[PDB]
């Protein structure tokens, strides 16, 4: 089957360059056009530019004509993009897409994204603290707990729940930007209550530009209020 | 440059029923070349990259059901979804195929309505690890409700609090049209040992009256 790769989220400070890479598999990587999309926020879907590779042939938004560059290794089977002077008006998510079979026939395949940040600030790993299962989040026999994934950057990070076993009932909150500067979400599961004594339930937090896993058992807690016996 | 203009902006519709929306192009997209209309329609839902759905106008992409359909031609053209589903929320984008550079709409939102749903609601105590470490962050959570909007108050000692707290909302479920948000107080360990009660107050449509949440300081 047809497959995109793209290279995982990067952090380069205003000025500096960013390269993504996009490895093709699945097909015969010279004959169809590498085409580079740029996603931000309220922008929707915007065209940077083409390479068909093993013929050099490129074409560009003029709007990313000494901005952006395309080259391809047909050894490899990988495309890559080079983004240059970069401001805070390049951060955002970059994906690479494949032509159609038919001709002039869409983009049908697409590389999961590459999110890009422009900033001076450094790097930071999160901490990730339990939300623990107890009587205070529990409503008719189903339970809710989570992680706290407190303090990094840049974005993103990923919550997985017993290593993809658990996806049921899963909300995983877009980050909220803390005054600090640094980043902060929760991710949250629903279960039967019953289940907390009896099944284990762990999140699997990764920063990979920090190079941070970490996996958080989250334990039941009871509740009793502060009285003499 | 051909531009491509998308309309609506936004639209909210029931499962079940039928949406339109239009894609038009600043120049024709029609090849006299071969008869064939050079338009392109995609879906992105949430978290998703784009999926393609539609090019040469009308022709679906192999595993695209049928109730999608595109038609137009030259500079007017229409993506039909009929009996729409939950899943089909999304943002729908439509791209000149035709001539470089390729250029895309600025993309239509559709949005689900559903019966109104009013939000179970939770609450954490801050971990003993992150107390440790010198700081308090109290976690309500508000579960799969409907419409979106909502009012969560933080209250300490009946005191209600402002400036401690930040808000996260989900996007639309794609199986139940439903959102979630958190909100999360954070203060120091030493602020946090100054008080008892600690409530989360939750105005919403699906609630006649207002829910609170709470716990006391050491309780759980
Ligand atoms: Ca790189």
């Amino acid at each position: 089957q047809v497959h995109l790769q793209q290279s995982g989220a990067e952090l380069m400070k205003p000025g500096a360059s960013v390269k993504i890479s996009c490895k093709a598999s699945g097909y015969t990587f010279i004959t169809y056009w590498i085409e580079w999309v740029k996603q931000r926020p309220g922008h929707g879907l915007e065209w940077i530019g083409d390479i068909l590779p093993g013929s050099g042939s490129t074409n560009y938004n003029e709007n990313f004509k000494g901005k952006a560059t395309f080259t391809a290794d047909s050894s490899s089977n990988t495309a890559y993009m080079q983004l240059s002077s970069l401001t805070s008006e390049d951060s955002a998510v970059y994906y690479c897409a494949r032509s159609g079979y038919y001709g002039n026939s869409g983009f049908a395949y697409w590389g999961q994204g590459t999110l890009v940040t422009v900033s001076a600030a450094s790097t930071k790993g999160p901490s990730v603290f339990p939300l623990a299962p107890s009587s205070k989040s529990t409503s008719g026999g189903t339970a809710a707990l989570g992680c706290l994934v407190k303090d990094y950057f840049p974005e993103p990070v990923t919550v997985s729940w017993n290593s993809g076993a658990l996806t049921s009932g899963v909300h995983t909150f877009p980050a909220v930007l803390q005054s600090s500067g640094l980043y902060s979400l929760s991710s949250v599961v629903t279960v039967p209550s019953s289940s907390l004594g009896t099944q284990t339930y762990i999140c699997n937090v990764n920063h990979k530009p920090s190079n941070t896993k970490v996996d958080k058992k989250v334990e039941p807690k009871s509740c009793h209020h502060h009285h003499h016996h | 440059d051909i531009v491509m203009t998308q309309s609506p902006s936004s639209l909210t519709v029931t499962a079940g029923e039928k949406v339109t929306m239009s894609c038009k192009s600043s120049q024709s997209l029609l090849s006299s070349g071969n008869q064939k209309n050079y338009l392109t329609w995609y879906q992105q839902i949430p978290g998703q990259p784009p999926k393609l759905l539609i090019y040469w106008a009308s022709t679906r992409e192999s595993g695209v059901p049928d109730r999608f359909t595109g038609s137009g031609s030259g500079t007017d053209f229409t993506l039909t979804i009929n009996s729409v589903q939950a899943e089909d929320l999304a943002v729908y984008y439509c791209q000149n195929d035709y001539t470089y550079p390729l250029t895309f709409g600025a993309g239509t939102k559709l949005e689900l309505k559903r019966t109104v749903a009013a939000p179970s609601v939770f609450i954490f105590p801050p971990s003993d690890e992150q107390l440790k470490s010198g700081t308090a962050s109290v976690v309500c959570l508000l579960n799969n409700f409907y419409p979106r909007e909502a009012k969560v108050q933080w209250k300490v000692d009946n005191a209600l609090q402002s400036g401690n707290s930040q808000e996260s909302v989900t996007e639309q479920d794609s199986k139940d049209s439903t959102y979630s948000l958190s909100s999360t107080l954070t203060l120091s360990k030493a602020d946090y040992e100054k008080h008892k009660v600690y409530a989360c107050e939750v105005t919403h449509q699906g609630l006649s009256s207002p829910v609170t949440k709470s716990f006391n300081r050491g309780e759980c």
